[PDB]
């Protein structure tokens, strides 16, 4: 496994990965910059990813085409700030979150029909099943909320006092196999609706993530084994991080908080080993990838707004060789 | 709105893995080789290996392990595929059947996970009671193996080590206890642990885990009575047994790693273990219990990739990097010092980096030239489709309607005189050294039209016309004995023999034995219908009993005894187009029957000569215009000669006859001939001219290899000078210091770079580099005729010969780049412009650039380059120097370059591929359309305007097309993937051109040697062969159960999906050898309305392009 790309792809074609996402994903490249007509706060691709779904500050859903940079609608949804979106990827449905103008999260039928499913008045912050899309996940506080889709109606709350760490950004959300939930810090087994283990509490403003391959679970800077329970490695620079891979689940991407500040960064999701930290100078409010790991969105003020990156490209600078 | 077909043209040679056992049956010894899709089965023996089974899978194979189960009466295979399918066969085999039966199968495959980077891994234990696998990081995978679980039901185990080494299950321990090296961040390390059936875990290992070498890499199970592990590293091989530990550091392994190992005794006592540059070596256990660990050095042989030791000596060398040995062991050491000497030798053209298409030969058929092999196995590999002749005598006789050699002195061994049949009339010509001039002869008339003539016993010769049989003396030269019908009806077929003679008259055949100055009539028949062809070749020493015929109106090839005349076996055949040909030989012990058609046809039988028995029947076709069929013998082998639109030689190997192809426009008649001035040359006539020549081996593939001894990387054909350009790299060791002698450090012309440009790098001395070097070498003789030496940590990474903007003058064109190790990337490049005078090498022209010149080519005119990650355009000055013109930025590494006229497809690392155009107007590029999904190219090329082909590191291929019918200008930029398929190759060349003689055509190469064609179709040849496809396999059952659709399906790690635009080639191609009634069942009532003759039809026209 040689250093140097040149001889690293000799050997490819007569007789690894790790060096090529190291060059890869260290390079971040801005190309086209989002404004909206009249002088954002969330930002995802749509399920085919041709076009860019944007939250506003009032409330407002704004979608443009990344080909050409205009907006194709808009459409009103909340009366507080937009915080969070998620559509299927069915490309049928779509989740929105407010602050604090109650229903606060609601579901949404996509633009074919466009109009609303469902009402989500008690959780602010809400996500979808992993596998198979059938089921929604909410957070209310340190109290999770399972629903159904096609009824709207409830299924089962989670929650236990005498086990919870009362985080401040607690999200509860499924793992890949949609048997297991963790909110608060707790496992929680699906069908038998009980509690499995309560972690140790070594943050004050961070809840988890699970990995992809199932065997581990995310808290703030600990990498918790799914079954045996040790603490399998100590991640430092996760700290405060919110966490987000991409499709294929060999990168991470991590955002400082305190929402988020000047700088993110990338990891390598196998050995959690550091690629890079790319600084933009700037307020980050939001970030997304698409499926293809051709494009990254972020959303940043000088004013408000998301400027697109293209992955694998140098900037100017080191690409002037000063 | 694609279409295209992909069939092989060479199977893969290289080998993967081998395995040895009592696979067939208890009694005799099996050796198993695993190429890429194919195992080969063997048998040893004394003499060698002997094969007996080639079976193709569904899959490649990933993992292949014998084991015998308890109560089993012979060992059982396992295999794993890549795509995760697991298989238990068997051997079945009552006569001349042979069938591999499936007991077990079934997928593996986990729903969620990244598979390993390290590969994947497979062990079996001692108790046959389960099977370990390392499939996904994190994770142990097993399978247990009693006779219940016909399914293969496997279950996970959780492993907290993530970086495993290598595993192996161990020997004597109370429960199946396996034994593994895994990597931290302290170093690495061994650890033990057990397996449980019951409860589906892991418990405490026999012995606590223990620190290793840094680089330990390879895991070894010793058999009891001792036990324990061997773990080999760079440096040092250590033993573990619990309290025991042994550890030596001999210096000779420190030079290069161990790769392979074997075990000799069962005993564990001696194994063989193997380096990468070629090296073989001992490994002893000393017992009084395991006292010693010891080494001693063998010999060298190709680098190897398994070794298997078969039996008293003989040691197999599978290699992937070379050709592969089969190697004997000597306990005395020979003149030089080894102990090794090389018994036979196998073909490998893997890995395949470079290759191109040259017309040498005959200008309007193709032949590759590849750059194959590797570091020591590095070589030039010359590959000719069919069988060709070399001239040495052509003469204008048109209208040659027979020819037959005769040695006129009947002492000398050698023939003299060409006998030329006409329209009607007969002539006589000489052979005094070479020339070739008129003669008469006493005996012969001139007047009548030859059937036969040649040496017959006694020391006679003899002539059969329409008229009459004419017997001749050889000393005095005279007419000593003639025959005519009673009626003196005229013959209208003949044949003859050395004593026996036989020929018709209309229906009536006539039987004649030669004797001194007689011709003695012995016999008489009147047939059913009109005679066609005859034949009394004797098929063992010769005074053949048995007369075979072929007849007009009940269309048939009879077997009749001689004198008897008395009717043996019977064959009808379809039709009412007669028999013209028919012929009985002998290939290789094996009696058989040849008879053809009026239309090209070829039916061809076995013979039972006691008993006259014609049995499978087989039917082939050769062209269009009747065959004329004639028995020729080189090098003491005998051969049969084909003359039509489509002349063929048809030979025999393995015991099962072969058509090549004869690389010449048309034949019509042939002799043999061997003259004291054309020694064992061929009399051929087409209806135009008579040459005489000589032929090639008899071989469908000819392959000529030029060990080089270091490692080719490209290659290109500067016509207008005679030459084949070709890149190197050597590795010497900073004293630089070569390791052996190579061809770029003896050519006849040597040279080294004078240039300046580039005046903060340490090196530590005895740290290995590669240096790179411009080797030109004769397009006749394949000699090294300079070797020009780059830089030192120059690459030499793109070729090109051609001539740009208006210099006459043709160039050799080198990019390369400056390869630091401790860099990342490199940040310095150089384009050279060469020309090879008459004799010397001259340096034109420099360009230096900020980046890897990855691939380059020429572009109307114009030079193209590819720089680390921009695509740029030169212009040539008539200053003679290289002007840049455009740029191209918007992809992360250019790597794959190509052009049609004005159009260029870029590949790129991880975005698929870019179609940019020049614009005359603005002097710049314009990106047309991208296609934005995630492959990792590998190769690349343009297959017309509006499709794009390329292969990724996925094993797949796919199609791009561009909708130029653009409702909007986003539509319009999508590069839409209408073709996927997957493959199982690793592409790394893909040029325009085919092997045939006589729509589109590209050849690729790849990693394990195999060579591919791939051809465009029409809306109607898709969708009927793709209706033959799901038909076939419905009847044709893979090995070990797996669906075709399963295999080509296209398969990245992020997406699946079916196989749409492709038709796999092999597959269709196997409809031939199908049986019949199977054939009627494919074709059952499909329109497309055609059945069960028209595909024949079919497929028999699609083998003939490649």
């Amino acid at each position: 496994a040689p250093i140097n790309f040149t001889s690293r792809l000799n050997r490819r074609a007569s007789f690894g990965g790790c060096f090529d996402r190291h060059l890869i994903f260290s390079r971040f490249r801005p190309i086209s910059v989002f404004r909206e007509a009249n002088e954002f706060t969330c930002c995802a691709f749509s399920a085919r990813e041709r076009f860019l779904m944007l939250g506003t500050c009032t409330g407002q859903l704004k979608l443009y085409n990344v080909f050409s940079g205009q907006e194709e609608a808009s459409y009103n949804c909340h009366n507080s700030a937009i915080t969070h979106l998620e559509p299927s990827r069915d490309g049928s449905l779509l989740l929105t979150s407010a602050t604090w103008s109650q229903p606060l999260s609601a579901l949404w039928g996509m633009k074919s029909v466009f109009d609303m499913k469902h009402s989500f008045t008690e959780d602010h912050y809400v996500e979808f099943s992993k596998h198979s899309q059938d089921r929604v996940i909410g957070t209310k506080g340190d109290i999770a909320h399972i629903y159904d889709i096609q009824t709207g109606n409830k299924l089962l709350t989670l929650f236990n006092p005498d086990l919870a760490n009362n985080y401040k950004r607690n999200c509860a959300t499924f793992n890949p196999t949609d048997d297991l939930v963790l909110n608060d810090g707790v496992l929680w087994d699906v069908r038998s609706a009980q509690a499995i283990h309560k972690f140790d509490k070594f943050n004050m403003n961070i809840s988890g993530v699970f990995h992809p391959n199932g065997l581990e679970v995310i808290i703030n800077t600990e990498i918790w084994d799914l079954r045996t329970f040790h603490l399998l490695h100590t991640v430092p620079a996760l700290d405060q991080c919110r966490v987000v891979f991409n499709h294929t689940g060999t990168v991470m991407y991590g955002a400082m908080l305190q929402p988020f500040g000047s700088s993110f960064r990338t990891f390598n999701a196998t050995d959690y080993k550091p690629i890079a930290t790319i600084d933009v100078k700037r307020n980050i409010f939001d970030l997304c990838t698409d499926t293809k790991d051709c494009y990254l969105a972020v959303i940043e003020n000088q004013d408000t707004v998301c400027r697109l990156y293209e992955v694998g490209r140098q900037r100017l600078a080191e690409e002037l060789a000063l | 709105m694609s279409y295209n077909y992909v069939v092989t043209a060479q199977k893969p040679t290289a080998v993967n893995g081998c395995v040895t056992g009592h696979f067939t049956s208890a009694e005799d010894l099996n050796l198993l080789i695993a190429k890429n899709t194919r195992l080969e089965i063997y048998v040893v023996t004394a003499e060698g290996l002997r094969p007996v089974k080639e079976v193709g899978m569904y899959g490649k194979i990933a993992v292949m392990e014998l084991f015998r189960p308890k109560g089993e009466s012979k060992d059982l295979l396992f295999i794993l595929t890549a795509k995760y399918n697991a298989c238990i066969l068997e051997y079945k085999q009552s006569g001349e059947s042979i069938d591999i039966i499936t007991r077990a199968h079934g997928n593996v495959q986990d729903r969620i996970g990244r598979p390993s980077e390290t590969g994947i891994i497979g062990i079996i234990d001692p108790e046959c009671r389960m099977i370990g696998l390392r499939l996904y990081d994190g994770l142990f995978k097993v399978i247990p193996l009693d006779r219940d679980n016909k399914e293969l039901k496997a279950f996970n185990i959780r492993l907290e080590e993530l970086h495993v080494i290598d595993v192996k299950f161990l020997y004597g321990c109370q429960a199946p206890t396996i034994c593994f090296v895994y990597q931290d961040p302290q170093g690495r390390h061994v650890k033990t642990y057990e397996v449980s059936l019951r409860e589906k875990e892991f418990n405490k290992g026999p012995w606590k885990q223990e620190n290793v070498e840094a680089e330990a890499s390879m895991v070894i199970a010793v058999p009891e009575p001792f036990g324990g592990a061997i773990i080999i590293g760079q440096e040092s091989i250590t033993y573990h047994n619990g309290d025991k530990y042994l550890a030596i550091a001999p210096p000779i392994i420190k030079q290069s790693t161990i790769v392979c190992h074997n075990r000799v005794d069962p005993n564990g006592s001696r194994y063989l273990l193997g380096d990468m540059e070629g090296r073989l070596f001992m490994l002893l256990l000393e017992k009084e219990t395991l006292k010693d660990l010891r080494v001693e050095l063998l010999g060298e042989t190709s680098i190897a990739e398994c070794l298997t030791y078969l039996d008293n000596g003989v040691v197999f060398v599978g290699s992937r990097l070379g050709d592969s040995q089969l190697v004997k062991l000597n306990v005395d050491s020979n003149e030089q010092g080894s102990y090794v000497v090389a018994m036979e030798t196998f073909t490998n053209l893997g890995p395949i980096v470079d290759m191109c298409v040259v017309d040498l030969e005959r200008q309007g058929q193709g032949q590759l030239v590849t750059c194959s092999g590797a570091f020591k196995e590095g070589s030039l590999r010359i590959i000719r489709n069919g069988i060709g002749i070399h001239e040495h005598a052509s003469i204008d006789l048109p209208g040659i309607k027979g020819l037959w050699p005769l040695r006129s002195d009947p002492n000398r061994e050698t023939d003299d005189t060409l006998v030329l049949s006409f329209v009607g009339q007969t002539r006589v010509l000489m052979l005094n050294g070479e020339e070739v001039e008129e003669t008469e002869l006493m005996g012969f008339v001139d007047d009548q039209q030859t059937f036969f003539c040649g040496n017959v016993a006694h020391q006679q010769l003899i002539q059969i016309t329409s008229a009459s049989v004419r017997l001749v003396s050889q000393e005095p030269k005279a007419l000593v004995s003639e025959w005519k019908e009673p009626q003196a009806k005229n013959i209208s077929v003949a044949s003859c023999n050395s004593s026996q003679v036989v020929v018709a008259v209309g229906r009536a055949l006539y039987y004649l034995q030669i004797h001194p100055q007689e011709l003695r009539q012995i016999s008489h028949t009147e047939m059913e219908h009109e005679v066609a062809c005859l034949d009394i070749t004797p098929l063992g020493d010769g005074l053949s009993p048995l007369c075979a015929i072929g007849l007009w109106t009940d269309i048939s090839a009879r077997i009749l005894k001689l004198p008897s005349f008395e009717l043996l076996h019977k064959e009808m055949l379809g039709g009412e187009i007669i028999p013209r040909s028919i012929l009985m030989t002998t290939f290789e012990s094996s009696h058989y029957l040849l008879c053809a058609l009026g239309d090209g046809a070829l039916f061809y039988f076995g013979l039972n000569i006691e008993t006259g028995l014609l049995s499978d029947r087989k039917k082939v076709t050769l062209g269009t215009q009747p065959t004329v069929l004639r028995t020729f013998r080189s090098l003491s082998t005998t051969n049969v000669f084909a003359c039509s639109d489509r002349p063929t030689v048809i030979y025999s190997s393995n015991h099962k006859l072969v058509f090549s192809n004869v690389n010449l426009k048309e034949v019509n008649y042939m002799c043999p001939l061997n003259s004291d001035g054309y020694p064992d040359s061929l009399a051929l006539a087409n209806n135009s001219t008579l040459t005489i020549g000589t032929i090639d081996e008899i071989q469908k593939l000819h392959i000529r290899t030029v060990p080089l001894y270091e490692s080719p990387r490209k290659i290109c054909y500067q016509e207008v000078s005679q030459c084949f350009g070709v890149l190197s790299s050597r590795i010497e060791v900073q004293d630089t210091t070569a390791l052996r002698p190579s061809a770029s450090t003896q050519a006849l012309s040597s040279s080294v770079s004078s240039s300046k440009l580039f005046s903060p790098h340490e090196t530590s001395f005895g740290e290995e580099v590669e240096v790179h070097n411009l080797l030109i070498i004769d397009q006749h003789t394949f000699e090294v005729l300079h070797a020009h030496q780059f830089l030192q940590n120059e690459y030499a990474l793109s070729l090109v010969s051609c001539k740009l903007g208006k210099d006459p003058n043709t160039y050799f064109i080198v990019g390369t780049a400056m390869v630091y190790p401790e860099e990342a990337e490199p940040k310095q490049g150089r384009i050279v412009v060469f020309q090879y005078s008459d004799g010397k090498l001259q340096t034109v022209a420099e360009k230096e650039v900020k980046g890897a010149v990855y691939s380059m080519v020429e572009f109307n005119g114009k030079l193209l380059a590819s720089i680390n990650s921009t695509v740029r355009l030169y212009e040539w000055t008539t200053e003679k120097e290289l002007r840049t013109e455009c740029n191209h930025y918007n992809n992360i590494m250019a790597l794959y370059l190509k052009t049609k006229g004005d159009f260029i497809l870029v590949g790129d690392l991880m975005r698929s591929v870019l179609l940019l155009a020049y614009k005359p107007m603005e002097g710049n590029f314009e990106e047309i359309a991208r296609d934005f999904n995630p492959n990792w190219m590998s190769a690349v090329e343009i297959l017309d305007d509006d499709n794009f082909l390329g292969a990724e590191n996925a094993f797949n291929l796919f199609v791009c097309q561009k909708d130029s019918a653009a409702t909007t200008d986003e539509e319009r930029q999508h590069l839409q993937e209408v073709g996927l398929f997957h493959l199982g190759e690793f592409v790394n060349v893909f040029c325009h051109g085919s092997l045939v003689m006589q729509q589109g055509s590209v050849l690729f190469g790849t990693v394990n040697g195999m060579i591919g064609l791939v051809t465009s179709l029409s809306e109607s040849w898709y969708n009927l062969l793709l209706d033959m496809q799901n038909r076939l396999n419905k009847v044709i059952k893979s090995v070990g159960k797996i669906e075709h659709s399963f295999w080509r399906s296209f398969h990245t790690e992020r997406k699946t999906e079916p196989a749409t635009g492709f038709i796999d080639g092999d597959l269709i191609e196997s409809f031939l050898d199908i049986s019949r009634p199977k054939m009627q069942e494919v074709v059952a009532n499909l329109q497309y309305e055609a059945t069960a003759d028209d595909l024949i039809k079919v497929v028999e026209e699609l083998t003939r392009i490649h």
